[PDB]
């Protein structure tokens, strides 16, 4: 009995991890994301 | 200030309001309905209709703007 | 041969609706 | 030049003496009244409205 | 007098409120994030709120989100479908046991 | 590196050998209660010892708020130029958006999910993986608990499907040096209730590759394009892992003859079976994938789904004989407490047909009957009314000997 209570609680203590979004090396952003990513959402538009 | 209280509680269904059907009762003033339009919702009820009518589908009444169940 | 037959169906397309641009543009 | 234009839909069952429900063409239903002066005796459930 | 007074006047007060849409969770995801499937159509990455706990949230449930900003705001009764209004009687005025006979 | 092995196996420990009120038996859930334990321990010294945290870098926060809050996830069509690629949402609905950096150009391709902005609508992201919750669903990672110490005797069957599935893996030497390609396909037919199924179930249990299990008239929808995508999408599944195996259960529901008719649901059946049956042996390749199916009858199935070349094996499982109810007689009573007097010799030479079922409701019902009478040793006459009172519904033939 408690063998297979301790088990639900050992497996709920662990989840998962991502690290999935894709995002560069923190050099590729360079400074750019104040000076053109920031200067670049308000200046286009969606054009469908 | 009773009195005016109930005048302006009496005012909250007296509106072309809309038609959605009962899905689900989760605990007290408070449950899960899906509109004709689709877009299920989540919304209080009022705390004057009869709890015992509602169980599996029914035509409900939904406000207008706030979806609020009548 | 008489049918007592079934079919499948196709969605419904018609669901899209505007909503309120938000540019800030000066 | 100031028209607005209206919804076309039809009434289903009448339900008291000053509320009907009605549906439209392709939206939801919906429950609403009826217009001063209009002739109640004509809304027959089926109608155009 | 005055504690029933209070009463209405609150309840006048919550009903003036905005709804919440209802989502299906597919996965949670790190730091606070969940991936969920608004019922019209969409696929959403949205954030918990702080009385919450990851480890609440598995695949397969029901969540609410805030309509304002798509928060998580409970985790509330599991799925089923429409049809469990015949199924599971509810009250039995039904014949006993013992009329049987035979 | 593929993801790899992924092994679905809980599997702690089996050893309780004894099989009694033994001592033996005590300590060894002993030993396992307490090594459980110490890992639970270790794990919560391990998260409430944390001192050290910092984690923004004093720009991850910025990159978090430049994205917006509420990320949604849309399909990449094509990219036309270099931050100024063409996305699409879910209605169909395209729009010629830009890309911004922070996002590694490196591993994008057209028809992969992509995270998105609302207020601008713009590429942000790349989602890893998506796989919808009818896939997932299908793996097991729990293995049942048999063994082939159950199965009463089929050496025939056992070693035939040994060599199918699981030989290839452990010992993946002599087949080069021969020169010849395994065989990827089994069948499993015969009458109902013989076996069928504890054969998936054993070689489920003990294995290192991962298991997906699917019941026949599952890979149906309504939608009239989601069946087959359902499919493709479960072999995809299937080979990015690691050498897996697919257990496809009661096929009959869903290949019969592939005749030509009016209603357009069957045309839809029909067009489901064939995808699968391209899935299976097509164009280029197939993979490192094998595939087990099950079935009743089998004489009901296309033919262009039991040829050689898509199914190698096929195995039928026969009514036991005599030999064989002795062993199915001792496996069911082993753990029964029982008298001296009865001989499974009468039982198992009465009749000449039933199968491995039916000898376990035999034991059920006679051990139930010995309760009725408030005991617990059983008794050769208990299993006298067992064997007749029930478990045995009729048929007739060849009246009146015609021949002699
Ligand atoms: N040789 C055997 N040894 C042990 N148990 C057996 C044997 N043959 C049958 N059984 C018993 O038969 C049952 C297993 O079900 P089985 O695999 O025969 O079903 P099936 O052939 O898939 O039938 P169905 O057509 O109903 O799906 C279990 O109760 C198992 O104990
Ligand atoms: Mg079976």
């Amino acid at each position: 009995d408690d063998i297979q209570q301790l088990l639900k609680k050992i497996n709920e203590l662990t989840g998962i991890k991502e690290s999935d979004t894709g995002l560069a090396p923190p050099a590729l952003w360079d400074l750019a994301a104040d000076k053109q990513t920031l200067q670049s959402e308000q200046p286009l538009q969606v054009a469908r | 200030e009773f009195l005016h209280a109930q005048e302006e509680v009496k005012r909250i269904q007296s509106i072309p309001l809309v038609i959605g059907q009962f899905l689900e009762a989760v605990d007290q003033n408070t449950a899960i309905v899906g509109s004709t339009t689709g877009s299920n919702y989540y919304v209080r009820i009022l705390s004057t209709i009869d709890r015992e009518l509602l169980k599996p589908n029914a035509s409900v009444a939904l406000h207008k703007h706030s979806n609020a169940l009548v | 041969q008489p049918s007592g037959n079934t079919s499948s169906s196709a969605l419904m397309q018609g669901q899209r609706a505007p909503q309120k641009p938000s540019q800030n543009l000066v | 030049l100031q028209s607005v234009g209206q919804i076309v839909g039809e009434v289903l069952k009448q339900l008291t003496e000053e509320k009907f429900i009605v549906k439209a063409t392709n939206g939801p239903r919906y429950v609403v009244g009826c217009r001063r002066q209009l002739d109640k005796s004509k809304l027959k459930p089926g109608t155009r409205v | 007098l005055n504690a029933k007074v209070r009463l209405l006047r609150e309840e006048l007060q919550l009903l003036q409120e905005q709804g919440s849409y209802v989502g299906e969770v597919v996965r949670a995801m790190d730091k606070k994030k969940v991936l969920v499937k608004v019922h019209p159509e969409g696929k959403f990455v949205v954030d918990v709120d702080k009385n919450i706990d990851i480890n609440d949230v598995t695949p397969n449930c029901r969540v609410a989100l805030r309509n304002d900003s798509y928060t998580l705001h409970k985790i509330l009764p599991n799925k089923v479908d429409p049809l469990v209004s015949l199924m599971m009687v509810e009250k039995v005025p039904d014949s006993t046991y013992e009329m049987i006979g035979g | 590196k593929k993801k790899t092995k992924g092994p679905d196996a809980a599997s702690k420990l089996p050893l309780v050998t004894p099989h009694t009120q033994c001592r033996l038996k005590l300590l060894k859930l002993e030993r396992i209660k307490d090594y459980l334990l110490m890992e639970e321990e270790f794990i919560r010294n391990q998260e409430q010892m944390k001192p050290l945290e910092e984690k923004q870098e004093e720009e991850r926060s910025k990159v978090d708020d430049l994205r917006g809050t509420p990320m949604s996830v849309g399909t990449l069509e094509e990219i036309i130029d270099d931050n100024h690629a063409i996305v699409s949402t879910s209605v169909g609905s395209e729009h010629y958006v830009s890309i911004l950096s922070f996002v590694d150009k490196d591993l994008l391709e057209p028809g992969c999910s992509v995270l998105l902005n609302h207020k601008v609508h713009a590429v942000i992201g790349v989602l890893m993986d998506d796989t919808d919750p009818l896939v997932t669903v299908m793996k097991v990672e729990k293995a049942p608990q048999e063994t082939y110490a159950d199965i009463g005797g089929l050496d025939n069957q056992i070693q035939e499907i040994k060599e199918s599935v699981e030989l290839p893996l452990t010992h993946p030497e002599y087949y080069e040096e021969m020169g010849i390609k395994p065989p990827k396909g089994v069948i499993l037919y015969g009458p109902p209730g013989t076996g069928k199924t504890l054969l998936a179930k054993a070689v489920a249990n003990q294995t290192s590759a991962t298991f997906l299990r699917v019941v026949g008239s599952e890979l149906i929808q309504k939608y009239l394009g989601d069946g087959p995508k359902l499919v493709r999408e479960l072999f995809r599944v299937a080979e990015e892992h690691a050498p897996s195996i697919v257990f496809i259960d009661e096929i009959d529901a869903i290949g019969t003859k592939r005749y030509d008719s009016n209603s357009g649901g069957e045309r839809e059946i029909q067009r489901t079976m064939l995808e699968l049956l391209n899935q299976l042996d097509g164009f280029d390749s197939r993979g490192d994938v094998k595939v087990i199916m099950a079935t009743n009858r089998i004489e009901t199935l296309d033919p262009a789904l039991i040829r050689p070349g898509r199914i190698d094996r096929k195995i039928e499982f026969p009514l036991p004989d005599e030999k064989t109810k002795k062993r199915i007689f001792q496996i069911h009573t082993s753990r029964m407490t029982l008298a001296d007097d009865v001989t499974l010799d009468d039982l198992i030479m009465a009749k000449d047909d039933l199968s491995g079922a039916d000898i376990k409701a035999i034991c059920t019902e006679a051990g139930l009957m010995a309760l009725r009478e408030r005991r617990m040793k059983v008794t050769n006459e208990d299993f006298k009314k067992s064997k007749e009172n029930v478990l045995y519904k009729k048929q007739e033939g060849t009246p009146e000997g015609l021949y002699l």
